[PDB]
């Protein structure tokens, strides 16, 4: 029931190692089994 | 209701809240507050933090 996001950001798939240090950690505890991206579209 | 300000202490209008604890599946979110001590260092002392 924890949904647990890991983040990082790299400047310039790139080769090479980096690890990803945890973000939020939420306490939804909601079934999760479908998931989708949603984006901006800037009128102007 | 009969909010007179001459009614008997039985009959005077008077504020209730009820409180109602709910324990789900989902994770505990509202716990009571913890208390805390003061530090002590260079001792051996039984800790938890
Ligand atoms: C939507 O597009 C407009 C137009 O390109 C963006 O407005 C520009 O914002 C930049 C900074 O990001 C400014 O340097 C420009 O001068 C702006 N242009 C104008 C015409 O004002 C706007 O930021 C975009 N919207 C979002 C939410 O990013």
């Amino acid at each position: 029931g924890y949904f647990k996001i890991y983040s990082k950001h790299t400047p310039i798939f790139p080769q090479g190692f980096s690890a990803l240090e945890p973000l939020v950690d939420l306490p939804i505890g909601i079934n999760i089994t479908r998931f989708q991206t949603l984006l901006a579209l800037n009128r102007s | 209701y009969g909010f007179r300000p001459t009614y008997g202490v039985g009959h005077q209008p008077y504020r209730v809240v009820v409180l109602s604890f709910e324990l789900l599946h989902a994770p505990a979110t509202v716990c009571g507050p913890k208390k805390s001590t003061n530090l002590v260092k260079n001792k051996c002392v039984n800790f938890n933090f």
